[PDB]
RNA sequence: AUAAAU
């Protein structure tokens, strides 16, 4: 009896799992960029002294 | 150039992190630990310090491995018959050749021998088989064939004394390695007729071994060339 | 014509014959030769082209063999199976929980450590744990393989035990059927479960079995079993 | 769904 509402609720469910999928590649990237600010932090000068 | 080509072990090498000048752009060297080497603390005058240390007497080898440029760069020390091998070690991927130790009903246990390296040549772990202080893996039924995982006859597969060779899943726990001959080049490679009694056995099809000796055939699982 | 190990074979190489226990099918050289010492037993059917043979020998240390039939104790329970030991510093035996007549994985059977069960071998290898089952299916739809209850186990040698399953013209059982009631499970692992109303009666059941064991005579195994259940009148 | 991984 309820066949409608649960055809609408698989509509209803389909459109977020969509979402999700074009966000995550972008998180991957940004590591090596992490470690670059380290180095960028700790100053030359020093490097020339030790 | 600038560091040593061979380090004895206890030689400073290289400083932790490094850079240079060139084409009007500072170019940064990251300098990693590896196989022969230990990244360690040493302290002067009040002042602390890190640098890569080698561990092993060897001559010093370095490799690249992966606005403004960026750089990583490996440094090792490679000794340099007898041959030792400790780095090697049994990991998730690996491919290594075992020896059947027991038969039971849901599994079969054996013993890691040699390993074999990457891109054939193997390394072989030297230990006494007459105390237990070699490796020991254990072959599930499910993983011995991707045909039929449920239902395995163990007994029409391995063999006590026949060599297996295998493909690591995962470590388990400190007993047993996890082993999958699922693949098709992997499976008994080595065998003898009667548990090592009869002749030497040559591996014809996947699910069927023969000797070109003594006529004698038995089941095994066999490998692919 | 008692054979001895080593002994020359008549039989030709083109032509097999079956294995039987005592004779050893050599893995390197294919040759079929006796192992242990005793009498040659040999059947043959049809006018020609099929043959079968064994070696009757004293032996005493049971090796699990297909459709045999062993009486086990089952000392420890594991996760899927019950470990049972035919016999005293042997290898144990993997007797499945399904291993039973209306099994479920729901519900385990109700055996407990120490009990006496009926069994028969069904997979027996030699480089693998062997496994026994409590039903049969070669005798018939019901097995009668069942835990036994109270009763006495005795100790027998192998030749004695299979004489006492096979061979119909062995008194033993008919000595002791004319001096008492009694039921009696047979293993070819050299165990012998005897059980009667009274434990005098079993008690004599035992005595005389052992004798008979010991003694190994026709004659006097049927003399045994008079001075035997005399004596216990008097000790009552 | 009447008692699950000694």
């Amino acid at each position: 009896q309820n066949a409608k509402l649960l055809a609408n609720l698989i509509r209803d469910a389909l459109r977020n799992i969509k979402n999700t999928n074009e966000e995550a590649t972008p998180i991957p990237s940004s590591e090596t960029k992490a470690d670059g600010i380290l180095l960028e932090t700790i100053s030359v000068p020093q490097i020339r002294d030790v | 150039f600038q560091f040593p080509e061979i380090a004895y072990p206890g030689k400073l090498i290289c400083p932790q992190y490094g850079t240079e000048n060139k084409d009007g752009e500072d170019i940064i060297f990251n300098y990693v630990p590896g196989p022969g080497t230990k990244l360690i603390q040493y302290e002067h005058n009040g002042r602390t310090l890190e640098a890569i240390t080698a561990t092993l007497v060897g001559t010093v080898r370095c490799e690249e491995e992966k606005r403004r440029t960026v750089k990583n760069i490996l440094v090792s020390v490679l000794p340099g018959a007898n041959n030792d091998f400790a780095n090697n070690l049994p990991k998730e991927g690996d491919i290594v050749l075992t020896r059947v130790t027991r038969l039971s009903l849901q599994r079969a246990n054996v013993e890691i021998l040699a390993v074999e390296d990457k891109p054939a040549t193997f390394s072989v772990s030297q230990a006494s088989s007459d105390l237990g202080e070699t490796f020991r893996g254990i072959i599930r039924s499910q993983d011995v064939r991707s045909t039929d995982r449920d239902r395995v006859k163990v007994i029409e597969c391995f063999k006590p004394g026949d060599i297996v060779r295998a493909q690591v899943l995962s470590l388990g726990d400190g007993t047993n390695y996890y082993l999958t001959t699922a693949r098709n080049d992997l499976g008994v490679v080595f065998a003898r007729a009667a548990n090592g009694a009869g002749g030497l056995m040559y591996a014809t099809d996947w699910q069927m071994m023969t000797s070109p000796v003594t006529g004698a055939t038995e089941k095994r699982k066999c490998a692919k060339p | 014509t008692f054979i001895f190990p080593g002994d020359s074979f008549p039989v030709d190489p083109t032509t097999p014959v079956k294995l039987g226990p005592g004779i050893y099918c050599d893995p390197n050289t294919q040759e079929i030769r006796p192992v242990n010492t005793g009498v040659l037993h040999v059947s043959a059917k049809g006018k020609s082209g099929v043959q079968t043979a064994y070696i009757d020998y004293s032996s005493k240390r049971y090796i699990p063999s297909v459709n045999d039939f062993v009486i086990g104790v089952i000392i420890g329970t594991f996760s899927d199976s019950y470990k049972v030991s035919l016999q005293n510093f042997s290898s144990s035996v993997s007797l499945s929980y399904m291993a039973f007549p209306n099994a479920s994985k729901k519900n385990r059977p109700t055996l407990q450590v120490g009990d006496l069960v009926y069994a028969r071998v069904c997979t027996a290898e030699k480089e693998l744990e062997a496994e026994i089952e409590c039903f049969d299916s070669t005798t018939g739809r019901d097995a009668g393989f069942g835990i036994l209850e109270d009763g006495m186990i005795i100790d027998v040698n192998l030749n004695f035990a299979r004489q006492l399953l096979f061979n119909n013209d062995f008194p033993l059982l008919k000595v002791l059927a004319a001096h008492t009631k009694f039921e009696v499970a047979i293993g070819l692992n050299g165990k012998i479960w005897v059980k009667c109303e009274e434990l005098s009666n079993t008690l004599a059941c035992y005595r005389t079995i052992m004798e008979c064991c010991q003694k190994n005579d026709t004659a006097a195994f049927k003399d045994i079993a008079k001075r035997q259940f005399k004596e216990i009148l008097t000790v009552k």
